[PDB]
RNA sequence: GCAGUCAAGCGUUAGCGACAUUGCUUUUGAUUCUUCGAUGUCGGCUCUUCCUAUCAUACCGAAGCAGAAUUCGGUAAGCGUUGGAUUGUUCACCCACUAAUAGGGAGUCUGGGUUUAGACCGUCGUGAGACAGGUUAGUUCCUACUGAU
RNA sequence: AGAACUGGCGAUGCGGGAUGAACCGAACGUAGAGUUAAGGUGCCGGAAUACACGCUCAUCAGACACACAAAAGGUGUUAGUUCAUCUAGACAGCCGGACGGUGGCCAUGGAAGUCGGAAUCCGCUAAGGAGUGUGUAACAACUCACCGGCCGAAUGAACUA
């Protein structure tokens, strides 16, 4: 989906999301069973055990897969955004070590089940049931880099802006402490803060106001310094991304006055080279 | 032991009757023929018969008033390199032959019980392969004389491990860098530390590139640049043993340098950049590439072969002064430099993420080429000595073979089963010899890409190899703490 | 179990020379349908196989870059890498992407449980 | 939507009266309140507190140790640094497995009087030489789930596990008749595929497989580990 | 699990060993289209009773929880946990609606089947004979509770 | 699993162990007197709701074929070992110092100690970390590591039962 995917439902940590799964596992299927008991119904509760676990494994794992935006395709302006948030490629490594995982869980839930149907004590499908629990925790054990990575950029991604830049769109861009976060304020019903230093809006706020009966939003962004096009920040380089994908006119703001002391030559070359953005 | 399948009855029924006979005296075909050379110069149009291959090459001395052999191919889908006259108008084509021929590395010798330690580094000296220095984990470099096969007086004053070792191109004095933080001068017959050594070094000394003998000026000693994990490479003076200045633009350690023979440093770094750092621009940079996916793990260049040798040639005939010295070594380098014409030292980077960059210094940055066709982290990527040929060692237990200025893939050798380690070209690139994690050395011959012969012997952990300058005898180390000789 | 010089000695070594031919027949070999194979011979396909499919897969970035330093409190990556160098470039990459974008772009009754096949077991 | 202003609204609004004075009044209970819980959570919740317990007090104790050590104040070549790294069997005197319900007998026919079927219960490496004979002939039976291929071997000598192909079976003691039905029967000594490795004896005969004894006992894991006789 | 690594402690006091720790543990959300000899009678209807290792409702708690809504630790059994579907076995999966359609034991009217009925196809044998399958035919007031004199 | 060896039941009554075919005692005719083994002396249950040294708060302690879920953990209790602080003022409580080069060097729109990271210096003293934390765009703002102003007599740390 689209506009604010921040309904992921922010995955605890690896370790945690293992205890809950052996809690869930050990609470929602019987617990007490006794040597005496027909080897039969031993083992078919074995069994009943381990696919339980296995299913809430891969239900968790395909339920964390599905919630995330699919950057793939979904925009160029969205996969530059993600791609400059959260460094696109590691963000598709961890998701596919996720799906790896999940299928060596498939695999070894699958393998166990084959096996564990023959044992004939019951210590032996005890310890095949051990055994399965233990290759999955360390399946799983693994994963916590990329699920920790996975949570924090969720935590981040969820507050990020939802606009669509197919719509009429009105941006206002400039250098920093122009006053632009000031005119993006006053413009529209927005609260952002104006405080005088080059970095005021960080983030792409979104503003929305109302004209000829129709909607108009706009974005902010502190702009870009020298940046001669090969030493930039991911700040600057959001911005660039979206003056380049972003719909009409985005204004630029020169502030004229002893405020912002680069010279009026460098704010007169900053749009000159950026021209081809025009 | 497994068997190769045994013929059968068939296979003996064709091999007992009698086949083509090789004579060929008699109606040699006659198809037209054309010379051009291989590198730049195109042309001597004729239609001779299936003569001999020695009337073909003689043919074209008449042709360019030289009296030199060349060696020759056609063809260059058909990959053609009387017999090859059968096959089918051919294209033909010439280059030098370079009529020295180093003799197949085939028989062993006995090991040497030296220093008790696992084996480093070693390289041959320029003036003459008599003479070889190994480095190992013990704290003392000692010299061998290859001749006798014994050792030579111990070079005491390191507390740590000698990481590098290696003669200086005019072979005046050597260098052996000690783990800690130093580096060490050694003269051939010193057998003792020459002077303070030099110090002041953060971290680990990584490599060493000697200066050019064709740089050098008569009288001044060579400059001794330096490498280490601290990501700087300080210029040390041989003389004063001072330091003119450092460079500390890698982020993170260099992993090689190079002095390059126009006077730029060309080295890696672990930061995965690569700066153009040059002494002639009073140590600054002038130029950045940054392409490599992972780090650059090693650095090469075309003409960095002629650079080691210091003027002395396969014949091994030391200089008298070190004018016409110089002007040997200058001579050399432009003849193995300019050979598309113009000096143009190729450069080629070795990446460890499966995937090798070819570079051209002295022209823009955009890179020649990507030779990306291995499995495994290319550990040693090396020039050949012509500069036509480039290959590469790998963990993947290959070794590829590229073409030295177009970067197509030529061939590929398996017969390695383990890494591989560091590789030596031989004096005349006619055979490649290389050394891998597994207990054997094997020569491959370049005119074919097919494995020569199998030197095993060595305990394990064959680290590192080399191949003396005039091609008698080559040097082998590993982790087995003894020291082996190679010679044909 | 005794001890001996049986096992922990060797059995299986391969002649170094026996390689290369099997790696030729290996690349030369070819059947048809009207020819069978009865028992495959036991040999070290592994050394044979893996022949120059020269691919190179993608590099391990996360070598270089771990999940942590990605994004996190504790970022380290403060300036993209391998950006586009120019922005006459980049402008043109986007405009492309974005028209090959443009290019791309209650329930009838479920299934019939006579379909049990070929599942049930 | 929104990015962090969560944060410039608690700046504007600046950390409610109650909230610092509530936070570090549990922050105080904290330790009565951890006191108390060692007596609470009963069965099944007290050694997991327990054990986490021990866990953070031995991390604590190694930090502090690390600490204490700082405040006091095998070489490799240039390419390998900076990366990652008397003939009796390893285990002898094996378990005893007896002749005994492992070979589980199955019942034949719609009346359950001549079985005469026996099955074995224990991991069994065939290849692919086992072809199924007629049904009638099944006297012994090795379940299919119950075969395994590749078997996980090890060696003292950098730690590396790695799967190989198993090659076959060539002495399992007690009753050898096992070996002959290629059962694992852990103890067993069996030849592995070690192209892998790439060792090479002297000579330049490069080997490419070993015998070896497996570790772990098949039966009661679902996996197979064992080491290189070298 | 195997083989190590650090080593809180015990050590004949050279060895052990708690917790962590490295190698099995298609890096580009690709699709494995994989689901591998469970020889045993159980399976499903209704109602009651007991547990909590509790799904909803109820209780409050920790969260990038701003709301909607969502992830989870804990208290709580008071009341609820519905309806269609296969059989070319239903050792199980699908989706109507709800806030959820929680997991078990104490077996207790109905259908497969657990057994001699009689027969058949093929297996096996010189044959009686029985099966690696399988189909047809089937029959199994004594005491305690609820009302009254 | 297996061997030789000892006792009881086997073939067995009696007191106690709620009861147990293997436990503790115990030499089995019919009665009387007095002393005991095993169990105890709040009732069933015949005998002190006896003396004396301490522990035990337990949400079902404890009186349990002694067998192991048993290793630690409790800002729960009682008693002990070692090492230092000490009237050259014992621990804990209220107040100030916490410097100067310095805003270290490379990373660079910001890392002034608390987003990256190598050592962590010298000047300086009662003492100062190129920093422990709380929080800032940037210092800034506050605490201790460590010291002093008042107090005012034993205190802190690791182990054992
Ligand atoms: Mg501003």
């Amino acid at each position: 989906m689209q506009l604010s995917w921040k309904d992921i439902p922010t995955v605890a940590p690896a370790n945690d999301l293992l205890d809950i799964v052996l809690n869930r596992t050990q609470r929602k299927t019987p617990t007490v069973i006794r040597p005496g008991f027909k080897i039969t119904r031993i083992r078919a509760f074995y069994m009943r055990k381990v696919k339980y676990t296995g299913e809430g494994f891969v239900e968790k794992f395909e339920d964390i897969l599905k919630g995330f935006p699919n950057i793939n395709d979904v925009h160029p302006f969205h996969r530059d955004l993600m791609d400059t948030l959260y460094e696109k490629n590691h963000y598709k490594i961890s998701l596919a070590a996720i799906s790896r995982a999940k299928s060596l869980v498939e695999q070894v839930a699958r393998d166990y089940v084959r096996l564990l149907k023959f044992g004939q004590s019951l210590f032996q499908c005890k310890q095949l049931k051990r055994a399965a629990l233990g290759r999955m925790a360390t399946i799983v054990k693994k994963l916590r880099d990329p699920l920790a990575y996975l949570e924090q950029v969720r935590q981040h991604i969820g507050r990020l802006p939802s606009i669509d830049p197919n719509t009429r769109t009105l941006l206002i861009c400039g250098y920093p402490n122009v006053g632009k976060s000031s005119f993006l304020r006053c413009i529209t019903k927005s609260d952002v803060d104006v405080q005088p230093y080059a970095f005021t809006t960080k983030s792409l706020y979104v503003g929305h106001f109302d004209y000829k009966y129709l909607r108009f939003q706009a974005i902010d962004t502190p702009g870009i310094l020298d940046r001669p096009t090969e030493e930039m920040n991911n700040i600057e380089m959001q911005s660039i991304y979206a003056i380049a994908h972003l719909r009409s006119c985005v204004l630029y703001f020169m502030d004229l006055s002893e405020q912002c002391g680069f010279t009026i030559e460098a704010q007169v070359k900053l749009f000159h080279s950026i021209k081809p953005l025009f | 032991s497994t068997l190769i399948p045994p013929p059968s009855k068939k296979q003996k029924k064709e091999a007992q009757l009698p086949r083509e006979v090789a004579i060929i005296p008699k109606d040699l075909p006659n198809v037209s023929i054309k010379f051009q050379a291989l590198d730049t110069g195109d042309n001597a149009l004729r239609v001779p018969g299936a003569i001999s291959e020695k009337q073909l090459e003689e043919l074209l001395n008449q042709l360019n008033g030289t009296s030199v052999p060349y060696t020759f191919s056609c063809t260059i889908k058909a990959s053609d390199p009387y017999s090859s006259l059968i096959k089918p108008q051919i294209t033909l084509l010439y280059t030098p032959r370079a009529v020295f021929k180093v003799k197949p590395v085939t028989r062993s010798s006995s090991a040497i019980a030296g220093h008790g330690s696992t084996i480093l580094c070693s390289a041959f000296a320029p003036h003459t392969s008599s003479r070889m220095v190994t480095g190992a984990g013990d704290n003392t470099a000692r010299i061998w004389d290859c001749d006798t096969q014994t050792p030579m007086h111990t070079l005491k004053g390191h507390y740590n491990w000698v990481l590098c070792v290696s003669w200086s191109p005019d072979g005046e004095v050597i260098a052996t860098g000690s783990m800690d933080n130093t580096i060490r001068l050694w003269d051939p017959k010193s057998g003792q530390c020459l002077g303070d050594a030099l110090r002041g070094h953060s971290k680990w000394i990584t490599s060493l590139s000697w200066e050019p003998i064709h740089l050098v000026k008569p009288g001044s000693k060579p400059r001794l640049a330096s490498s280490s994990k601290d990501g700087t490479i300080k210029i040390w003076d041989t003389v004063s043993r001072v330091c003119q200045y450092t460079m500390s633009g890698h982020t993170n350690s260099v992993s090689c340098v190079k002095w390059g023979g126009q006077g730029l440093l060309y080295s890696g770094s672990h930061d995965r950049t690569v700066r153009v750092w040059d002494i002639n621009s009073q140590g600054r940079c002038i130029n950045i590439l940054k392409s490599h996916a992972h780090w650059v793990n090693h650095l090469s260049l075309s003409t960095d072969y002629a650079l080691r040798i210091g003027a002395f040639d396969h014949t091994g005939k030391k200089p008298s002064t070190p004018e016409e010295a110089q002007k040997k070594a200058l001579e050399n380098y432009e003849k193995i430099c300019k050979k598309n014409g113009n000096s143009e030292e190729m450069m080629v980077t070795a990446s460890d993420d499966y995937t090798m960059f070819l570079w051209n210094p002295l022209k823009s940055t955009k890179p020649i080429a990507r030779m990306t066709g291995h499995q495994k982290l290319v550990n040693h990527v090396a020039f050949s000595p012509d500069g036509r040929y480039i290959v590469s060692a790998s963990f993947d237990n290959s070794i590829k073979l590229w073409d030295g200025r177009d970067g197509k893939f030529i061939s590929t050798f398996r017969g390695h089963v383990a890494s591989v380690y560091q590789v030596a070209w031989s004096s005349d690139c006619r055979l490649l010899v290389s050394c891998s994690k597994d207990t054997t050395l094997k020569v491959w011959d370049v005119r074919t890409r097919k494995l020569s012969v199998d030197l095993p012997g060595h305990k394990d952990e064959v680290y590192t190899v080399d191949w003396s300058v005039d091609g008698k005898r080559v040097c082998s180390g590993g982790k087995d703490k003894m020291v082996r000789l190679w010679t044909h | 179990v005794q001890p001996d010089r049986r096992w922990f000695g060797n059995t299986r070594v391969i002649s170094q020379d026996a390689l290369q031919h099997f790696r030729s027949a290996l690349g030369e070999t070819q059947k048809d349908t009207y020819q069978v194979l009865l028992r495959r011979n036991k040999l070290p396909m592994s050394l044979l196989e893996e022949k120059d499919a020269d691919e190179s897969p993608k590099a391990r970035i996360l070598d270089t870059e771990s999940y942590a330093d990605a994004f996190g409190p504790k970022a380290q990556r403060k300036r993209p890498r391998l950006a586009a160098s120019n922005l006459e470039d980049l402008v043109k990459a986007t405009n492309e992407d974005i028209t090959k974008y443009e290019e791309k772009q209650w329930t009838s009754a479920a299934k019939e449980a006579i379909f049990s096949k070929g599942q049930s077991k | 939507p929104q990015n962090d202003y969560i944060e410039r609204h608690i700046k504007q609004h600046g950390k409610r009266l109650d909230h610092e004075e509530r936070k570090r009044k549990r922050e105080a209970r904290e330790s009565h309140k951890i006191s108390e819980r060692a007596q609470k959570l009963t069965g099944w919740k007290g050694k997991q507190f327990a054990k986490k317990r021990y866990a953070e007090k031995v991390s604590m104790r190694k930090k502090i140790k690390a600490h204490e050590q700082s405040k006091v104040k095998d070489a490799l070549p240039t390419y390998l640094l900076d990366r990652e790294q008397k003939f009796s069997v390893p285990l002898p005197k094996v378990r005893g497995i007896s002749e005994e319900e492992m070979f589980k007998v199955i019942k034949t026919g719609k009346s359950r009087s001549k079985s005469w079927k026996r099955m074995i219960t224990k991991h069994t490496f065939v290849g692919e030489g086992f072809t199924r004979r007629p049904v009638k002939m099944e006297r012994i039976i090795r379940p299919s789930a119950l075969r395994q291929k590749k078997a996980n071997v090890t060696h003292p000598e950098l730690g590396v596990t790695v799967f190989l192909p198993i090659l076959a079976v060539k002495k399992n003691p007690q009753s050898p008749m096992y070996t002959q039905l290629g059962v694992l029967t852990k103890g067993t000594i069996i030849e592995v595929n070690v192209s892998e490795l790439g060792m090479v004896t002297a000579g330049g005969k490069v080997v490419w497989g070993k015998y070896a004894q497996v570790t772990n006992e098949p039966d009661r894991d679902g996996c197979v580990n064992a080491v290189l006789l070298v």
